């Protein structure tokens, strides 16, 4: 009566195990600890979305509002929301878009389960109404599509996809952001139309340099790569034009040493005084043939010794350190060269060209030109990023690459398949699903209609993160999506979408004047992930932990 | 302070700032300690 | 500095609601498996050491100390149910606990706010009760028959459904010998006296009018079998009284100090015979009595029982009709106990039992439980005083209203006409009602072992046709009406649970902070 | 979901707490198991004071050993009451309420919920107490026979000590009651018999005394020991003044009220002592062979001994509290507070009065009375454990003895009623069900747990259980068809079966309706719960 | 169900701060307005200095937004912005950075 | 007698053991009581590096959790190796184990000497296979059924 | 199998409760404990028994060979020798000689 029995028999498994099982309503806390980091990332989603402060161990300060970037950094504890931080990375990775829509639609299929487990719904029945609901979600994605790219290049038409996914990542100016992305895009296509060959495109082509200093309109484009260096032995502007033929060697300009037990053997004083005279002829006569070729500038990707880089002045000849590889392998691309490792005279096939190489003060030390002209197009070219913070830097350079990322949905696919924004994708599968369910007769269909009741959390994000109430706008939308189609086609209805501030009321008329749209590759995985993602929570009826 | 810790720079108990007229009037008589010194 | 030395950090906004309903939703998931007839009992630890076993919800929530703030508002919740009825106070934190659960995706949600959800609460408590006062049928108070399967209401869940026979004829002779003519019949607990007797049978038991005591008579010789009893009780001991002044006496001739102690025996000889002029057969003080005055009341067969407990006293007057005196020069033949009867002492190797039996229309009773141990006999004990207060409430009003999930699922039926009627900011809120009603329902089907889903869905397709008497079974779950079993509760008991979670969702809804350290 | 209401707080849900109750009941059983039967074992309690305490007695060991569980605690308190009304029984019950978990727990697994193992109780103990009607046999009691009352006496003394000792106190325990009885009134009390505990001879040379004995000596030299003739005076006031209520002092002017005044004080005493010295030779005066006995239950001042030294009269002081009311059960007198009122009638009168030294101290007899209407047991022993070791098993016995004239029914012991109780239970038939297939589970469960009692004796003998119920059923079988009521028991000597009636094997009715009852209650309420929880604020 | 404490999950690491409420944000306006401070006294001509000694006892007196900031270690996140500012603009035009 | 031998030393025996394999191989096949069949439930085990291993085999559950019980760890070294060469039997061993020690304790309260219950566990199981004999079927792998790979594949 | 399983009966009673039981030990292990105080009475038995000089915590030394004042000053943990101890006060208070042959 004192003390309990403490669990009797407990000692089968280590005091740090623990057994935490559906019943007893854990399965309920753990949807309510899915709560604790879902509103984390509300505020976060639209254009008006907040970004957030993440401090790790070592000092280092992201401030981000993508979903997929904050759960990085954070220590997660409970089990079952680490399948939800992990379904967030794969969307960032596989298609570079629709992060925060993955993390706040698995959140809500949980939160709408909580009465679904509480009316009595086994934790089969539940699953399987979200796998028939989502296979009926996909069929509707591709009858709602409108547009399409067409054309690989255009200057209108990379306004309209590039654009509106930066627009949600620091918002700020539209055009100027717009410009600097849809810019870089271009050199990198190969066009090469008429000809039928199989299109192409790398995500880690485009490469954003952070630059402190100066403004965001002080940005500009460069179809080369921009390294921050010090020229050795001299610095030339290269007025003398006439463009340059280039070479680039991955290994190192000296002396070929043994890799074993290098060492100067002398028997006789006749052979020490030709040593040193000996050295000297011998970068001499490699040095010779490169400069005979009219090679300017010698790329380099290790330490290069002083007798080898006196000879390169003499010539004329640039010296550049490539540290590492990914940056030496991007080099070649722009100029078009292939390496060798031979120090001998490189192949006259193989040189690269470069027409001018210039350096100058942008951030307040020496960075190197690549940049190219009109003539002889160049392949991976850099933005420069003009901040002042440093922070606002890193996260501008994750909002480039989910607009490079978006570049890559134009390939693999038929085309770019654009789907209406400004949540107008999620409410009209709302109306949908809501006639699927009573089509299926049976228990199942509870959670089918609870299947497009959370999609209605789209519309509510970004009224409710644009300082406008919930309870007014929301409503009042669907009284477009209530009046069904009418005696006659074309039906603009399907445009309808949620404004922020203004006037609010709606608004903006149809979302096609406005050219924001949403990309239909992009919603086919951010469904199926955040609906595995939920369904993986609710097909575990026991958790157990470890040393907590 | 709203019930969080406020901390702008590391080691803030260990470092302290003089301000106002005591900061002044610190760094005469440093001087004049060390001028008595001197002018023996 | 340090400012405020209470909480100086504060938690507001969203993330103190969540701390209020999900602490309050705790309160209620624990009991989920106390309501229904196959109800499971929940023991409880004090750091005293005694062990209470019941399935009662007001005896689990007090005995638990709950560290969360706005969850002990959840423990007070069934002391308004007990103390105001006694039956019911389950399916008060069941309700009031799913009310929070379902008023929660609104604030988080919908972003309404609470007091706009607060005018809705108010305006769907009038409606409650208007459905509950149409549903509800009137009865006849002055049959014996129908108050006897009325009490079997609170019994089908207690263990005492076996004795179910048995125990209706104990709490209806009990209730009906308390009550009397006046508000109606105010009968009182405290008028009703529960004797727990280890040991015995629980199918042998009887309806005792009177007081039982367990002190034992002072002298052998006091005889413990009367014929014609006669109870005169009397506040003063016995003993010697001493002067509160410190009277000190100084003594100097020889004869003082032997005529001291002579007095001392003449006033306690005096005493008695101001008591044997009405010649009482029985004594009953609840003061210690000196072993001369024994002696004395020797001659006249008057019994003394001595160390009676104070609030007995005021019972044996309602049985005996003897009005109590402290004086003995006060005592008349009018305050001499009167139509008292059967009095004898049980021999029991614990203790001296003694026995009252009656022939100002306030009566008392004793009810003496026989059960096979101490701690089951306290559930009995428990078990009695919840069967009374189900025959209060149909005392008091004739209405009747039904029970088993009837009731529940009446008022969200009507509240789902009027939802959809409103069309207005309001709405929202006044659904919450509807669906907070569906716990006492639902939570019998699960501790009935039935599906839930195929019956509630069927169960409201019945109500739409124009019948509020269809509930749920509690061992077959089926959907049969409670007319032909029987299932019937007062009024009270559904008005008190309503208007009780109704009043405390608004309160946990309105704290936006919780702070400590204050220490008053 | 708990410990967001309290951090500290704990709880163990469904078949979590279902283990406990299953376990912690097997638990006890086991220790206490042991200790049922003629053969079984003998538990010593030691405390840290070093008391040794040897009895076999269930009430006394769960009573010295506090138990930490608090599954086991409702086993105590159980057993703690069927001691109260019944005297007996403590074992019995603690082996029946774990054999009724372990039993319904195997069902538990199979899927049956607790609520229909409840009905299967309830529904087979109402039948058993109809079969306990049948059963039972009635007893005339009038004739008050010796040999009836030895055998009944006897097993209980069984289960105490060894059959040495048994056959000793078999008529000191038949004699605890003797002229003790009423037709009409139905009262019997055994609380009018006195323990004595003292060390003198040997635990089995003690005997049975015809009248009172009292722990109280002379307090004089001179007073007569031994008594022929005494009338003995019941005085409940004291003769000597502890305080007085009211506070008073004696203040002198001279010296000589300093003796004055220390005589007032002598008057008050002298007083009370006239009256007693002017009854004594009221009846006859010099007369010898008659003396006279005052019994005081209050102190007697040392100052008035010498007053009662000349007249030869004997005078004890500290009385017990229940002494007074045997002074007019054995010496025939009245009780008296003061000596106002004296007369011959009110005395009592005694054939033998004498006292006896043993150790420091003496101890007064009293014996040889006409009509004596009540008795002492003297207990005496070798050492400590054989004062409370005989005593248990007096007080055990006494019970036994008591039910036989309080109910005429006597119901054979060895496990004989149990084992009727199984082929009862098997087929109710369309008798009483009110399910299909629901209540059946609780009566097979609640059939086959009765059959612990007879298992548990021949375990703790040595013998196999089931060898020995196999020839009881075989006996059972040709019993119903031979026309013949037999009554089959269980023999722990050899090992076969016996007639309890033949044997000498008998137990109390109210011992096995009250561990029926009382151990379905506890098990039931265990199975019904599934939750332990434990709170509050340290 | 392995022990009778049943641990209840928290979802982020102990040691984790907290947010939302009221005046989380107004707490990195307040941690910018009092390194303004010093920075206010600094401007103009007339202006003064401030002395600054560091954990290894290097005296320095410097008026400059961007040395200022550079001298002390602030582990606040939103006044961390501050010393960007500072070094941005002193890195390109080199004055202003008080301003 | 084992503390003379041994100054400090913990030893169970008679009754106190026999609570050991019956208790313990109870807790153990609990676990995997809701894992059996189709419909069991689903474990996830999280260890204090950060690994997550969700599965419903039996043999992760015993690997990766420390048991400090011996008597299941004659159980889940037994449950492993069904595993390693049948491929299956993981939970299906642990069943059996924990309840035919349950089933076995019942008489063995009753006075039945543990090897004459041993004994006849060998002669029950002698006769599963005589009886396996005839219970199974014989397939003739000439016909080249696709169809019956995928029935039994699917189990 | 690095930690027993403590038994579930751990739990019941408490843990200062020690048990001895048949099989269990005693069963002329205990007898052969009073073999040390047995001795000790061996050598006091006789004309020519030896004396034994006992120290109580007071500091009264009581020098004498007989077994009922020896046993009565010390104190005993083992509960069985208090039964041996016991039956040699009743030989010093009723007869009062034989002490020595009784323990």
């Amino acid at each position: 009566s004192l003390r309990l029995p403490q669990n009797p028999n407990a000692g089968l498994f280590k005091q740090g195990y623990n057994s935490y099982s559906n019943a007893d309503g854990q399965i309920i806390k753990s949807i309510a600890a899915i709560r604790e980091l879902h509103q984390m990332c509300l505020t976060s989603m639209g254009p008006c979305g907040r970004n957030k402060i993440i401090v790790n161990h070592l000092g280092k300060i992201i401030i981000t509002n993508d979903a997929a970037t904050m759960l990085r950094e954070l220590d997660i504890v409970h089990p079952a929301v680490k399948v939800l931080v992990m379904a967030t990375e794969q969307q960032k990775i596989d298609m570079g878009d629709g992060t925060n829509l993955v993390m706040i639609l698995a959140g809500e299929l949980l939160n709408v389960s909580e009465k679904l487990i509480s009316m009595g719904l086994s934790a089969v029945e539940i699953i399987q109404g979200y796998n028939m609901a989502r296979k009926f979600t996909l069929k509707e994605l591709d009858e709602m599509v409108v547009g399409e790219i067409t054309d690989k290049n255009d200057k209108n038409e990379l306004l309209k996809m590039i654009k509106p996914v930066i627009s949600s990542k620091k918002y700020g100016s539209e055009d100027i952001l717009s410009e600097l992305v849809s810019e870089a895009v271009s050199h990198v296509l190969p066009v090469a139309q008429q000809a039928g060959e199989i299109p192409y495109f790398n995500v880690d082509s485009i490469r954003v340099v952070k630059i402190m200093g100066g403004s965001l309109s002080n940005s500009t484009v460069i179809k080369g790569m921009v390294f921050n260096r010090e020229p050795e032995g001299h610095v030339k502007s290269l007025s003398e034009d006439k463009k340059h033929k280039v070479a680039v060697f991955t290994c190192p300009l000296d002396i070929a040493n043994t890799e074993t037990k290098g060492t100067v053997l002398l028997h006789n004083a006749q052979e020490m005084l030709d040593f040193s005279k000996g050295e000297e002829k011998q970068i001499d006569a490699m040095m010779k043939e490169i400069a005979d070729m009219g090679v300017e500038c010698i790329v380099a990707g290790a330490g290069v010794g002083e007798l080898a880089l006196h000879y390169l002045n003499r010539y004329g000849i640039l010296v550049l350190k490539v540290p590492s590889k990914f940056e030496l392998r991007r080099l070649c691309r722009v100029c078009g060269a292939t390496p060798l490792p031979r120090l001998g005279a490189p192949t006259p096939e193989e040189l690269g060209l470069v027409e001018t190489v210039k350096t100058m003060e942008i951030g307040g030390d020496r960075v190197t030109v690549f940049k190219q002209e009109q003539g002889e197009i160049s392949r991976t070219s850099t933005i420069i990023l003009r901040g002042a913070t440093q922070n606002n830097l890193d996260d501008i350079e994750r909002a480039i690459d989910d607009g490079v990322a978006a570049v890559k949905g134009l390939m693999k696919p038929s085309g770019g398949k654009l789907l209406p924004g400004a949540g107008a994708t999620e409410i009209e599968l709302i109306s949908r699903i809501t006639k699927y369910g009573e089509r299926t007769p049976g228990l199942l269909q509870l959670a089918i209609k609870q299947f497009a009741v959370a999609f209605e959390v789209v519309p509510r994000t970004l009224a409710e993160t644009a300082g406008l109430d919930v309870n007014e706008v929301l409503p009042n939308l669907y009284a477009a999506h209530n009046v069904t189609e009418p005696g006659a086609v074309k039906t603009d209805h399907l445009y309808k979408g949620v404004d922020i501030d203004g006037e609010s009321d709606e608004g903006v008329k149809d979302i096609r004047e406005e050219n924001i749209y949403d990309m239909l590759a992009t919603k086919k995985f951010a469904i199926n992930v955040a609906t595995e993602a939920a369904t993986t929570v609710l097909s575990i009826d026991q958790i157990i932990m470890a040393k907590k | 302070e709203m019930g969080r810790p406020f901390i702008i720079v590391k080691d803030q108990g260990n470092k302290k700032r003089q301000h106002g007229l005591e900061a002044k009037k610190s760094h005469i008589l440093a001087a004049r300690s060390v001028a008595s010194i001197i002018k023996t | 500095v340090v400012f405020m030395n209470a909480s100086q950090e504060r938690t507001t906004g969203r993330q103190a609601q969540i701390s209020n309903i999900t602490a309050a939703k705790a309160v209620a998931d624990v009991i989920r498996t106390c309501l229904g007839p196959k109800a499971m009992l929940k023991m409880l630890l004090d750091p005293m050491g005694g062990l209470v076993l019941t399935n009662d919800g007001h005896a689990i929530l007090r005995e638990i100390d709950v560290a969360h703030p706005a969850a002990k508002s959840m423990l007070e919740l069934s002391r308004t149910q007990d103390e105001e009825v006694g039956d019911g106070t389950t399916t008060v934190i069941i309700l009031a606990g799913e009310i929070l659960a379902q008023c929660a995706p609104y604030l988080i949600e919908k972003n309404i706010h609470p007091v706009i959800i607060i005018q809705a609460l108010k305006k769907a408590l009038t409606d409650a009760l208007e459905v509950i006062k149409q549903v509800s049928k009137p009865v006849d108070v002055e049959n014996d028959a129908a108050m006897k399967k009325l009490i079997q209401a609170s019994i089908g869940t207690k263990y005492v459904i076996h004795w179910s026979e048995k125990m209706c004829e104990l709490a209806l002779d009990a209730v009906k010998t308390v009550r009397k003519d006046l508000n109606f019949e105010i009968d009182i607990k405290r008028y009703v006296r529960v004797e727990k007797i280890p040991g015995g049978d629980v199918l042998d038991s009887r309806v005792l009018k009177g007081v039982l005591l367990n002190k034992d008579v002072v002298h052998p010789k006091m005889s413990r079998h009367i014929e014609n009893p006669r109870v005169v009780l009397l506040d003063c001991p016995l003993e010697y009284k001493k002067g509160e002044s410190q009277t000190n006496i100084e003594i100097e001739k020889e004869e003082d100090w032997n005529r001291i102690l002579q007095i001392e025996e003449e006033q306690v000889q005096l005493m008695c015979e101001q008591i044997l002029a009405v010649r009482p057969t029985l004594v009953i003080t609840e003061k210690g009595v000196s072993d001369l005055a024994q002696h004395y009341l020797l001659k006249g067969g008057c019994s003394v029982l001595r160390r009676v407990k104070k609030s007995d006293n005021n019972r044996i007057a309602r049985v005996t009709g003897a009005t109590i005196v402290n004086r003995v020069e006060d005592l008349k033949e009018s305050d001499v106990g009167t139509n008292c009867g059967l009095f004898k002492v049980e021999m029991i190797g614990d203790e001296y039992f003694s026995f009252l039996d009656n022939c100002g229309l306030q009566k008392a009773c004793t009810i003496m439980l026989r059960g096979g141990s101490k701690d089951i006999l306290n559930e009995i004990d428990r078990n009695l005083q919840d069967a009374m207060a189900v025959a209060r409430n149909v005392m008091l009003s004739p209405s009747l209203s039904p029970g088993g999930g009837a009731t529940e699922m009446a008022v969200s039926v009507k509240l789902a006409e009027k939802a959809k009627q409103l069309e207005g900011i309001q709405q929202w809120p006044y659904q919450a009602v509807a669906d907070a009603m569906e716990c006492i329902p639902r939570t019998l089907i699960q501790n009935a072992g039935g599906d839930p889903i195929r019956l509630l869905s069927q169960l409201r397709a019945k109500h739409a046709q124009g019948n509020f008497t269809t509930g749920i079974d509690g061992d077959k779950g089926k959907i049969v009406d409670m007319v032909s079993y029987g299932i019937w509760e007062p009024e009270v008991i559904k008005q008190q649970s309503v208007k009780t979670a109704i009043e405390s969702a608004c309160l946990l809804l309105r704290v936006d902070d919780i702070v400590s350290g204050v220490r008053k | 979901s708990l410990q967001l209401l309290n951090p500290k707080a704990e709880s163990l849900r469904r078949d979590a707490a279902l283990k406990v109750n299953v376990t912690s009941a097997e638990g006890l059983q086991s220790v206490l198991e042991t200790n049922l039967g003629p053969k079984g074992t003998l538990k010593m309690l030691v405390d840290g004071a070093g008391n040794i305490k040897l009895t076999k007695d269930g009430k006394v060991l769960l009573t010295e050993m506090q138990i930490q569980s608090p599954t086991a605690v409702l086993i105590a308190r159980a057993a703690a009451a069927q001691d109260e009304i019944t005297g007996d029984g403590t074992t019995t019950v603690v082996c029946l309420v774990g054999e009724l978990l372990r039993q319904a727990h195997r069902f538990i697994q199979e899927g049956v919920h607790p609520r229909i193992i409840t009905d299967g109780f309830e529904i087979a103990r109402k039948e058993s107490m109809k079969f306990l009607d049948e059963f039972k046999i009635s007893k005339t009691n009038l004739s008050n026979d010796r040999e009836f009352l030895l055998q009944v006496a006897r097993s209980s003394l069984l289960t105490k000590v060894d059959a040495d000792l048994t056959e000793v106190l078999t008529p000191i325990v038949t004699d605890a009651v003797l002229s003790v009885y009423d037709a009409q009134a139905d009262n019997l009390d055994l609380h009018m018999v006195e323990i004595m505990q003292m060390q003198h001879l040997s635990p089995k040379d003690t005997t049975f005394i015809k009248g009172l004995v009292l722990d109280h000596g002379g307090r004089h030299p001179d007073m007569p020991t031994r008594v022929k003739n005494a009338y003995v005076l019941i005085l409940n006031v004291s003769l000597e003044y502890e305080k007085t209520e009211v506070n008073s002092g004696f203040f002198y002017s001279s010296a000589d009220q300093r003796d004055k005044l220390a005589a007032s004080e002598r008057k008050f005493v002298d007083a009370k002592l006239k009256k007693i010295i002017d009854l004594k030779n009221e009846v006859c005066g010099m007369d010898p062979d008659k003396g006279f006995v005052i019994i005081n239950q209050k102190g007697i001042d040392p100052m008035s001994l010498d007053v009662f030294a000349k007249h030869n009269i004997l005078a004890l002081r500290r009385a017990k509290r229940r002494n007074m009311e045997r002074l007019q059960l054995v010496t025939g007198g009245e009780a008296q507070n003061s000596v106002e009122d004296l007369s011959p009638q009110i005395l009592g009168f005694s054939g033998l009065v004498y006292q006896e030294t043993i150790g420091e101290e003496k101890f007064t007899y009293v014996t040889e009375n006409t009509d004596p209407k009540s008795c002492t047991i003297l207990i005496k022993g070798s050492t400590h454990y054989a004062l409370a070791q005989t005593k248990d098993a007096v007080r055990d016995g006494l019970r036994a003895v008591a039910n036989v004239l309080k109910d005429k029914n006597i119901i054979p012991g060895a496990g004989a009623f149990y084992i009727a109780l199984s082929r009862y239970l098997r087929s109710a038939n369309m008798n009483k069900l009110g399910a299909k297939g629901k209540t059946k589970t609780g009566i097979e469960a609640f059939a086959e747990a009765l059959l612990v009692i007879p298992k548990t004796l021949v375990k703790n003998s040595g013998f196999d259980p089931l060898d020995v119920l196999a020839m009881v059923e075989d006996e059972l079988d040709d019993a119903q068809d031979s026309d013949e009521t037999r009554y089959v028991g269980v023999d722990l000597n050899i090992g076969d079966s016996c007639d309890p009636t033949i044997e000498g094997i008998w137990d109390s009715y109210r011992v096995l309706r009250n561990a029926i009852t009382g151990a379905t209650g506890i098990a039931s309420n265990l199975l019904l719960c599934d939750e332990l929880l434990r709170a509050g604020r340290s | 169900n392995f022990g009778s404490q049943t641990p209840t999950i928290v979802v982020l690491k102990e040691g984790t701060d907290a947010s939302q409420g009221k005046g989380q944000i107004i707490s990195n306006i307040n941690a910018c307005v009092a390194v303004q401070e010093a920075l206010k006294p600094t401007l103009g001509p007339l202006g003064s200095d401030i002395l600054i000694v560091t954990s290894n006892q290097k005296t320095t007196i410097s008026n400059d937004g961007a040395t200022i900031l550079k001298l002390l270690d602030v582990v606040h996140p939103a006044a961390k912005t501050l010393v960007d500012i500072s070094r941005a603009q002193d890195a390109e035009v080199g004055d202003g950075t008080t301003s």
